[PDB]
């Protein structure tokens, strides 16, 4: 019954700076919450609890303040490690978790590479199709991709995947793909994805002839 | 002074003629207990004591496990892949007052605020050599023989949190409780009769005192949730015979505010030959009951509870009868005293 | 030296049950209460109950108050929880954390298992297609890769030259359609004028299938 809201969602950091996580609490739970990291597909790991104290192994650039309903989290210097998720917990009554927050690397704007994929021959005589349109390498995440088809706009008819942070040079990728029957294929021409980005001065459009 | 810990030593008035395995285990462990004990006022004396953090319950609880795995050999032991078969006799079982004292250099500093719930600061605080005589009883659900809040009815949590790990009701009137085995089918089958006159009264001023500390909110009880039946059952040892008590009717919602609730309460009791050890290493398998009528009659004086997590508590709060830790039933009596050294 | 390992991944249709368990070692197993949480996918981290493995009492959450059973044994040192009528949105990564707790109240968690994956749908257990994506001609460097579509359950992992490459590669997380099955797909960067030279095979295993198929993309 106690809501923990993380604030923000999305926290950008480049390396070396400091980073402030907050964590706000629908009533009071005293001092008893506490901060864990949480890496991609691993368990959550534990690093201050009762709201200020590090557990064994913990780092000294970590430190946690506040006190009643308004906690925060602090990291002094930010190292490849720490770019991570962090949730909090209260264990005053009951458990109740946040939704987390992501630290990503802050970088440069960069713009995407827009590439399309007309469906494999093979995948043709099954009897589906799929168009998918790439967005690689790109930065910040927020990004808007719409499918056009012989100058129709498409919806409810694609689905997007997005990929972590990469390690190397901070970016993201976005794979966007388009699923129609081969009935519905071969009845247009032209097969286009619109994208929309900040690195973008206007919005580009990659297309094929069927 | 300041606080700390070290070797306490026991006292009690027990007998070289015994053959009672608690007299037995006192007249080997214990001294003989002083006849004029002094204590001593501190006036305008504040002291914070706190009774989930006394060593003293620490090292009673080895004192009782000793008692027990000296005094109480099964015929088999079941524990891990091991089975082992030795000569079970009957023994005398009835518990008597210990006494815990202080070597010299040390000193047990009393609270005797008669409303202290056994975490904070105390304003009329004494200095004794021994405490009171305190019976290792060991109990779940209930605490049995032990002693009254000379007030109010207290309730006792260490609230760090709300998610308690047991809840301590101190009560200052005592229930009588009386199992008996009857002479005259089944030779297991066993029953503790209860007045439900005072009994529904005592519980319904229990929940009075809930409201207190829960927001003045609905008190209902229900029957515990899992567990082994030591946890789940009034569980108590009686002569030597290990009882087993359906306390279902002695929560009855029904009976807390008004019809035919008083009158005697007949709890379902079992003496089981096979238990799960407390102290607790493994199971145990003990003689079939002595022949006769088996009878123990208990001073209710104390309540452990259990206060149900992630619930919807907007109009209800639920407590369900606890146990297991019998570190709890040293704190319902050690919870006023605490070591110092001069 | 204190661990929690918690069973294999469990995939089962809706309207069955499902039990997962985990070990617990490095530290005396009836002193620590132990809790089951659970994170359903784009959901935040939610508290199922706990068992104290001594005696051992149990308290769940009021959402699976008549769903859920946690049991123990003591002598292997194992937590058992069982969970009835599994339906879709009990899809989720059930974790296992022992709580740290004074006398008399129960605090944070410290250690926490791998963590279990359960999976709930009506989908039977399906290979997956591989299909093609084909190059052509930007910028300098092309982009080429495999569509892996229909398959069930996950996971599926993907390489390229056996390994061999690397650098400028890109699998995506998988996205589920609207049958019910996965699908995801994987990419990678090469230069488009060492293109018609080298060779580019995407490798894929699926062991919920016995499924190990290698597919050659090449321009059209
Ligand atoms: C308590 O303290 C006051 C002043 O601090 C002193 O006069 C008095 O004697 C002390 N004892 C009592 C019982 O008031
Ligand atoms: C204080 O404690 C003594 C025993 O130590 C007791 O007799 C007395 O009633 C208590 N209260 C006051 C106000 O003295
Ligand atoms: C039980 O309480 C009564 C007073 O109600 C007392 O006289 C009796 O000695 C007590 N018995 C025990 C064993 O504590
Ligand atoms: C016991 O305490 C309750 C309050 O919790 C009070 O109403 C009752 O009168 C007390 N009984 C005795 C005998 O002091
Ligand atoms: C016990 O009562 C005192 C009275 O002031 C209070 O300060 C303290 O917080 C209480 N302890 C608990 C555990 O409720
Ligand atoms: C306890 O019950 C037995 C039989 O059930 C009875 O003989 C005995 O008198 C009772 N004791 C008291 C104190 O009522
Ligand atoms: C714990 O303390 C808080 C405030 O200190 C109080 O509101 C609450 O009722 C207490 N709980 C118990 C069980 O005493
Ligand atoms: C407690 O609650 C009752 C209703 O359940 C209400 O009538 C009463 O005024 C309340 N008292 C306090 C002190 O909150
Ligand atoms: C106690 O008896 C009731 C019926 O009166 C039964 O429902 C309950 O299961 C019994 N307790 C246990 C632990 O079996
Ligand atoms: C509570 O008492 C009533 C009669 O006073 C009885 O009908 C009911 O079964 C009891 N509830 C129990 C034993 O749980
Ligand atoms: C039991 O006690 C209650 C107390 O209010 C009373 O209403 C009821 O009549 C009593 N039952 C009898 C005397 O049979
Ligand atoms: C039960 O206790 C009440 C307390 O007032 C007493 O009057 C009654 O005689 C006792 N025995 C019964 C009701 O059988
Ligand atoms: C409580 O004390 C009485 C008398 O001292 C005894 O008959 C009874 O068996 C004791 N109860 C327990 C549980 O030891
Ligand atoms: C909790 O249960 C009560 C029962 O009447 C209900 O009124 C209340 O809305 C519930 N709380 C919720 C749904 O958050």
């Amino acid at each position: 019954e106690i809501v923990l809201t993380q604030s923000p969602a999305t926290l950008s950091v480049s390396p070396g700076e400091r980073a402030t996580l907050s964590c706000r609490a629908s009533q009071s739970v005293r001092s008893n919450l506490a901060w864990y990291q949480q890496r991609p597909g691993q368990a959550p790991r534990l690093l201050i609890y009762g709201t200020s104290t590090r557990a064994t192994g913990v780092p000294a650039r970590f430190s946690g303040r506040g006190s009643g309903t308004e906690f925060t989290l602090a990291i002094s210097s930010m190292q490849s490690e720490d770019f991570a998720v962090y949730l909090c917990l209260q264990y005053n009554n009951w458990w109740t978790f946040g939704q987390g927050t992501k630290v990503e690397i802050k970088r440069t704007v960069a713009a995407p590479s827009v590439f399309i994929f007309p469906p494999s021959d093979e995948q043709l005589k099954s009897g589906t199709a799929s168009v998918v349109c790439l967005l690689n390498n790109f930065y910040p995440r927020e990004a808007k991709v719409q499918w056009k088809v012989d100058n129709a706009l498409q919806s409810g008819n694609s689905q997007e995947s997005v990929t972590e942070q990469d390690s190397k040079d901070s970016t993201y990728s976005l794979s966007s793909t388009l699923t129609l029957s081969k009935a519905d294929y071969e009845k247009h021409k032209v097969y286009a994805c619109e994208v929309t980005h900040q690195g973008l001065s206007s919005p580009v459009t990659k297309s094929f002839n069927r | 002074w300041k606080d700390a810990d070290t070797t306490l030593f026991c006292a009690s008035d027990a007998k070289a003629h015994e053959t009672e395995v608690h007299n037995v285990w006192a007249t080997h462990a214990c001294v003989p207990t002083d006849p004029n004990p002094q204590e001593i006022h501190l006036e305008n004396v504040t002291e914070n004591f706190n009774m989930w953090k006394n060593n003293m319950v620490e090292q009673m609880q080895e004192d009782v496990i000793s008692l027990w795995d000296q005094s109480l050999q099964p015929c088999v032991k079941l524990t891990g892949g091991s089975v082992i078969k030795q000569a079970c006799p009957k023994i005398s079982f009835d518990p008597i007052p210990i006494h815990y004292c202080t070597p010299a250099g040390y000193v047990i500093l009393k609270c005797n605020d008669k409303n202290f719930n056994g975490t904070g600061p105390c304003k009329n605080v004494s200095s004794v050599q021994c405490t009171h005589g305190i019976k290792p009883v060991v109990s779940t659900q209930l605490l049995l023989n032990g002693s009254l809040a000379e007030e109010e009815i207290i309730i006792r949590s260490e609230n760090l949190t709300n998610n308690a790990k047991t809840i301590i009701v101190h009560l200052n009137k005592s229930v009588e409780i009386n199992c008996t085995r009857p002479s005259n089918g089944d030779i297991r089958k066993a029953y503790c009769e209860i007045n439900g006159t005072k009994w529904n009264k005592v519980l319904k001023q229990v929940t009075e005192k809930l409201k207190e500390h829960f927001n003045n909110k609905t008190i209902i009880f229900q029957p515990p949730s899992g567990g082994d039946l030591e946890i789940t059952m009034h569980h108590f040892n009686c002569r030597g015979e290990f009882f087993y008590c359906n306390t279902t009717q002695l929560f009855n919602n029904t009976c807390i505010g008004m019809k035919g609730c008083n009158g005697t309460i007949t709890l379902p009791c079992k003496i089981k030959q096979i238990i799960n050890m407390w102290q607790g290493t493994g199971q145990a398998m003990y003689a079939p009951p002595i022949d006769g009528k088996i009878n123990c009659v208990s001073n209710i004086t104390g309540i452990l509870l259990t206060r149900d997590g992630g619930a919807n508590n907007t109009s209800n709060e639920t407590f369900r009868p606890g146990g297991g830790n019998i570190k709890d039933n040293w704190r319902s009596e050690l919870y006023k005293y605490k070591v110092v050294q001069i | 030296q204190v661990q929690l390992v918690q069973s294999g991944a469990e995939v089962k249709k809706p309207g069955a049950s499902v039990t997962v368990s985990c070990q617990a070692s490095g530290y005396t197993f009836t002193n620590y209460y132990v809790h089951w949480v659970r994170q359903a996918p784009g959901q935040g981290l939610q508290l199922m109950g706990w068992i104290d493995p001594s005696w051992g009492r149990t308290n769940y959450a009021q959402n699976f108050q008549g769903r859920i059973t946690m049991t123990r044994d003591t002598s292997t040192s194992t937590v058992y929880m069982e969970m009835r009528s599994l339906r879709s949105e009990d899809t989720a990564v059930y974790y296992c954390a022992r709580n740290v707790a004074t006398e008399g109240s129960l605090l944070h968690y410290d250690y926490w298992g791998q963590g279990t994956l359960v999976t709930v749908s009506a989908a039977s257990t399906k290979g997956p297609s591989v299909f093609p994506l084909a190059p052509s001609s930007s910028g300098g460097t092309a982009a080429l890769g495999c569509l892996v579509k229909d398959y069930f359950p996950e996971p599926v992992t993907v390489s390229w030259n056996s390994g061999a490459l690397t650098s400028g590669v890109h699998t995506f997380p998988a996205v589920l359609q609207s049958s019910g099955l996965y699908s995801l797909s994987s990419v990678v960067t090469v230069p488009s004028s060492s293109l018609g030279t080298q060779t580019y095979i995407c490798n894929v295993n699926h062991k919920p299938s016995n499924t190990k198929v290698d597919k050659r993309v090449e321009p059209k």
